């Protein structure tokens, strides 16, 4: 799978190379031979709608938004280009009920994350934690984003000074505050 | 028996050589009018580009066409339009098959590498292996 992160800054003239390689996968050397990628995906990304996801119209992109962003895109790349993209998608606003199935998520990937048995969360506040984050992270303006500075600032780095402080042996808790922080379990141990 | 101008010579070098336009060939019908008719099968509407194909590629018969002039065309008009697909049939005609067309890739040109990668460079530089996309087909495709 080939990723193209941001293809709206690649300088036209790669893009223009791009189309062999979008078309019959004929992308070839710089010394002559054909290297046929017709087997792969080809994924690029831009951020040219932003002015029209930024119109708010709801969570499924509305029409007319999705309309004015298919404008931009056309306003940006060449038609040959576009012409040789099988399918142009437009992401979906994080509403509300995206970020609470978000948090489940994320909050998984932390676990994920942790290599070793001091660093584990019971978590709890599966419905107090989970609403305060999705709340705090809903926000158009930066998508599922901010859960990732939500975690972080209100979970992460005070873990970071409880196991510093040696509070945290394993089996984390977190607790509200009027905020989050952190259980202490031994304490200075 | 003997060594016939052309029905020996001609068509021995073209043997050795390629080039159709010296086989002399029997049908025109079998080689021209099913060009058109076989491109216009496959592309629709154009018909106009597949005549002027067809017909530039007429004159080549028996060596009628200009002896230093490539058959050469410039293809202008709506993207989706067969732009490259009726060229790729036409070598799907010419050698009964699509693949033995060159592609060139101009979409990845620079003057400073422009033609270096067509025809490669002289002696004293890293890589000779010359020719990538016209000089190494070339040499061995006479009427590619
Ligand atoms: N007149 C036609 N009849 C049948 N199929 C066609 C016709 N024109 C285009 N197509 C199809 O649509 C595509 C046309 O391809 P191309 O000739 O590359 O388009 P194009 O105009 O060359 O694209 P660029 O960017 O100008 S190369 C092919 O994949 C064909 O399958």
């Amino acid at each position: 799978v080939l990723l193209f992160d941001e293809v709206e800054k690649a300088h036209p003239d790669v893009l223009t190379v791009m189309l062999q390689m979008l078309d019959d996968g004929r992308i070839t050397s710089g010394q002559g031979k054909t290297i046929d990628c017709s087997n792969c995906i080809v994924i690029m990304t831009s951020n040219l709608g932003a002015e029209f996801i930024n119109s708010q119209q709801g969570s499924k992109i509305q029409e007319s938004t999705k309309n004015l962003v298919m404008g931009a895109v056309r306003q940006h790349f060449r038609p040959e280009f576009l012409n040789r993209i099988s399918s142009i998608v437009i992401f979906n606003k994080l509403s509300r009920k995206a970020i609470h199935k978000i948090v489940d998520i994320r909050l998984k990937e932390i676990e994920e994350r942790f290599e070793q048995n001091d660093k584990h969360y019971k978590l709890n506040l599966t419905q107090e934690a989970k609403d305060f984050l999705a709340k705090y992270g809903y926000s158009d303006d930066m998508g599922a984003r901010p859960l990732n500075r939500l975690i972080q600032n209100e979970i992460l780095n005070k873990l970071a000074l409880r196991i510093l402080k040696n509070e945290i042996k394993d089996k984390e808790t977190v607790n509200v505050v009027l905020e989050e922080c952190l259980e202490v379990l031994p304490n200075h141990e | 028996q003997n060594v016939v101008d052309s029905d020996t010579i001609s068509e021995t070098a073209a043997r050795l050589t390629g080039i159709p336009v010296k086989k002399l060939s029997e049908s025109e019908n079998e080689k021209l009018i099913h060009m058109e008719r076989d491109l216009s099968s496959e592309v629709v509407g154009q018909m106009d580009a597949i005549k002027a194909v067809s017909n530039a590629v007429r004159l080549s018969r028996s060596g009628l066409a200009n002896p230093r002039q490539p058959a050469s065309f410039l293809f202008l008009g709506l993207s989706g339009s067969g732009k490259t697909e009726l060229a790729k049939k036409v070598a799907g005609f010419l050698f009964n098959d699509e693949d033995m067309m060159i592609r060139v890739d101009c979409s990845e040109l620079s003057e400073k590498y422009a033609v270096s990668k067509l025809l490669g460079t002289t002696a004293g530089y890293v890589g000779y292996d010359e020719g990538g996309f016209l000089t190494n087909q070339l040499q061995y495709k006479p009427y590619s």
